[PDB]
């Protein structure tokens, strides 16, 4: 019932794309569609000099 | 391939990438025989006046 966020805007029906950097990954791919990815990336560790 | 096919996600990156040998030994700058800050070098220089 809650899918909190832009995931929930685009699902409900108030916008028809998600344009945006939006990971990809199984919970989002059972319930709606990605297209092939426009940059591949992954996660990693940010830390101060 | 994609448009007579229908691929699916990709399970393993690629591209175009570039090979290039390290360089070995990397040799210490011109200005290397410096350990010594700049206020450090002037202050020695003021000591021995």
């Amino acid at each position: 019932k809650e899918w909190n966020g832009m995931m929930g805007e685009l699902l409900s029906g108030q916008a028809d794309m998600i344009v945006a950097p939006l990971t990809i990954n199984n919970e989002r791919a059972q319930y709606i569609e990605f297209s092939k990815p426009f940059k591949y990336q992954g996660l990693t560790i940010l830390v101060k000099k | 391939r994609s448009e007579i096919v229908d691929f699916s996600v990709p399970f393993v990156e690629t591209g175009i990438s570039v090979m290039v040998a390290r360089s070995n030994g990397t040799v210490s700058p011109s200005a290397f025989l410096e350990p010594y800050s700049p206020a450090v070098w002037v202050m020695m220089f003021v000591m021995c006046l």
